[PDB]
């Protein structure tokens, strides 16, 4: 299946766009699951964010390792 | 730009411990 990550990144997007703005999707990353770091979560959206608009591709993340 | 593919890895096993974890407790 793809809903093994996509599926669940949908969960979060309120734009329905495709893309979240990364402050929003920061504030849920070390709140929702587990307890992360500042560190795996500012470089994180960090190695995917390159252009620096602010709206993070999450697609662009999941098919990241199949590209 | 370092592992990207570690940081998709981290979350690939991050959704899928939570989506199995919260029909669990």
């Amino acid at each position: 299946s793809e809903e093994e990550i996509r599926e669940a990144f949908r969960v979060f997007d309120k734009d329905g766009n495709g893309y979240i703005s990364a402050a929003e999707l920061r504030h849920v990353m070390t709140n929702l699951g587990e307890k992360l770091t500042d560190e795996e979560v500012d470089e994180m959206i960090r190695e995917a964010d390159i252009d620096g608009d602010g709206q993070v591709n999450y697609e662009e993340f999941v098919q990241m390792m199949t590209a | 730009t370092v592992g990207k593919f570690y940081a998709t890895f981290l979350i690939q096993e991050y959704f899928r411990k939570f989506k199995k974890r919260k029909e669990q407790g």
